[PDB]
């Protein structure tokens, strides 16, 4: 059937800083069917309290989430963001980076 | 520049279940109303503050319509299905695109009207709001059923009338909301790298509306496709952030300086890298 | 305001 | 649903003389699902005797056909071929350009 | 280099209507068998004349392996449909391709196995030809039943033995015919245009393998981006065609020259715009 | 000689 991948960006609301209380986003676009499963990772381990905006589509006719979590980022801690979807094989984690 | 959309969708599920009806209205990009059919209590909802200023006769009038839409999709669904060949089981997608777009001077741009199948064009009201652009063969069968019962009349009333008209309405009742701009805070991040470079890195936060532009000049000259962004993102607050970055040598960064072009700027920012 | 369509597809 | 509009070429087998008996090809490529009605017409007239190649598929999945008859072309006759595919809203027509 | 391939079509049709099977056989690129679940008598045919020196043990052998594989792919397609969301009734495509690569030494380079489902990548068996590639989450549900049944190394036997010891036979009963090159046999024709320009089309006609290369030069150096080129294409005689143009300044066509490389030719053609 | 599938997809 007809799929478009999503395309994915893991960032945060803030300019982090270790210790400071900050929000981490995980926005994914650009895909269809509507169907989608996105989990927030801390340290591979998934995050419980994860918000999840409402179904949305573009001008493109794609559907997009906005998918969040508060989080206050330490030296060591890493985080990610997996995506299940029709149009993939296997999920795809994207690791937050700081500098991105 | 103003505008007004509903953007809606029909989703059919499995087996015997029944498709779910969402419908979105946007006042100049934000969202304002929301309807969903998997709702406890189906009905459009306010989703701008502004809104709560309708009484509750508009939310009653409004839930009915897309009561009325819900099962419109669902025939429509039905009939697509057999134009490109089955009967019912199936999950699919149709989607709708609706609405106005206004000049500063408040009057009527354009009227807009197109749906999709399965996330693909299939029909299109051309600008003219009188005839129709089918996508393909299956479409064609939608156009001519259009053209015979003379669909685009109606639309067009809704589009240069109606729609005109509750958009004036939202914006005045929304004016200290909808004005509003945030502007966008700059700063330069510097990232070492390889062969003596260093990317550096050009963020803009903050920012409403999404519209933005970054660029970057070594010595006055803008950089083309050696620029690299992201694409614009929610901060999830109601502003926006982007980044612009050039990878330049370590020891010239301060001969490469960004710019941050935005609507909501008393004038365009300049920035270099600052070091600590 | 919304819009209602009426024709079918 | 899927589907991938055809790309149309129009030739004679031959290089075109006045008056000489050659072949006029209509290859049709890149199209699915493989349904498709191809007519060739000479002076806006069906020709009634078309050749069809039998189904046939190409490495990036998509179908092709060559359709083809046998003409003598003159000063004053123009032919062409149409195509009637699932995605296209209207039969797609190509003249013949004896320059190319 | 010589290749095997088997292009394999089940096309699902509407209502109660059962779907069609197609199977094609490819020696080096040239079609040699066909069955067609469509005909009168469903059988695999001869397509390369080659071919009447197999016996009709060969073509019963061949007919009963396309009667079992038109059942296999109906059965798929079911399977397909449900990965997909739905039940029967549907018009859908299935395909494969599979076969072997050699060298010019008859050593085995590659076996190949691919399947599309409407067209689209669905599931490919890696080089390795022991493990696979799903290209989404239904075909990762066949994926992992392949990997179950072991479905695999059956792939692997045929790809690397039957496949490569029928194209030897093939390839030794078909000597004097698949050896067999057309040299391509070329010409400039000129098309005066706007601007004071010329459109010089070079001709490269009546040539068998397809593969070719066109290239025009001004005084030694090869033009890029600037050549207009079509589609390599049949001449329908088993015969290709091919043309490539540039857009040069009337008076100045003696500066430009046409090269046409072909395996077929004793050497590279060298041409020029030949006036009257 | 063509090639028989066994498992189904």
């Amino acid at each position: 059937m007809i799929q478009k991948t999503p395309q994915i960006q893991v960032y945060s609301r803030h300019p982090p800083e270790n210790g400071k209380p900050n929000i981490l986003n995980c926005y994914v676009t650009q895909f269809h069917p509507p169907h989608i499963e996105i989990q927030m990772l801390k340290n591979g381990k998934k995050i419980p309290k994860v918000e999840m905006s409402d179904m949305s589509f573009s001008k493109d006719w794609s559907f997009y989430i906005l998918a969040h979590t508060e989080f206050t980022p330490t030296e060591t801690d890493t985080y990610a963001c997996r995506v299940k979807h029709a149009s993939m094989a296997e999920p795809k984690t994207v690791y937050w980076d700081r500098d991105m | 520049p103003h505008s007004m959309r509903y953007f809606e969708t029909a989703v059919s599920r499995p087996g015997l279940e029944e498709p779910r009806y969402i419908s979105v209205g946007y006042v100049d990009n934000k969202e304002f109303v929301r309807f969903d059919s998997d709702a406890e209590n189906p009905r459009y909802e306010p989703r701008a503050p502004w809104m709560e200023q309708e009484g509750p006769e508009y939310w009653e009038r409004e839930t009915q319509k897309a009561k009325g839409q819900e099962q419109w999709f669902r025939v429509s669904l039905r009939n697509l299905l057999g134009y490109y060949n089955q009967s019912a089981g199936g999950s699919h997608t149709l989607q709708q695109m609706s609405g106005c777009d206004l000049g500063s001077d408040w009057r009527l741009l354009r009227g807009y009207l197109q749906f999709a199948y399965e996330g693909r064009d299939y029909i299109a009201l051309n600008e003219d709001l009188k005839t129709w652009t089918a996508a393909d063969m299956a479409a064609q069968i939608t156009r001519r059923k259009w053209e015979q019962s003379g669909a685009a009349e109606a639309y067009k009333a809704y589009l240069e009338g109606e729609c005109v008209e509750w958009l004036h309405r939202y914006l005045k009742n929304g004016n200290a909301t909808l004005l509003r701009t945030d502007s966008p805070k700059a700063h330069v991040t510097h990232h070492p790298r390889s062969k003596g470079e260093v990317t550096l890195r050009c963020w803009a936060l903050g920012f409403y509306p999404a519209d933005i532009t970054l660029t970057w000049q070594l010595n006055g000259e803008e950089l083309t496709q050696d620029m690299e962004l992201v694409e614009t993102r929610p901060a999830g607050d109601g502003t926006f952030q982007k980044w612009a970055s050039v990878v330049v040598p370590l020891g010239k960064e301060q001969n490469y300086t960004c710019r941050v072009y935005h609507e909501g700027l008393p004038e365009p920012l300049t920035l270099r890298w600052e070091p600590p | 305001a919304s819009n209602e369509n009426i024709e079918t597809m």
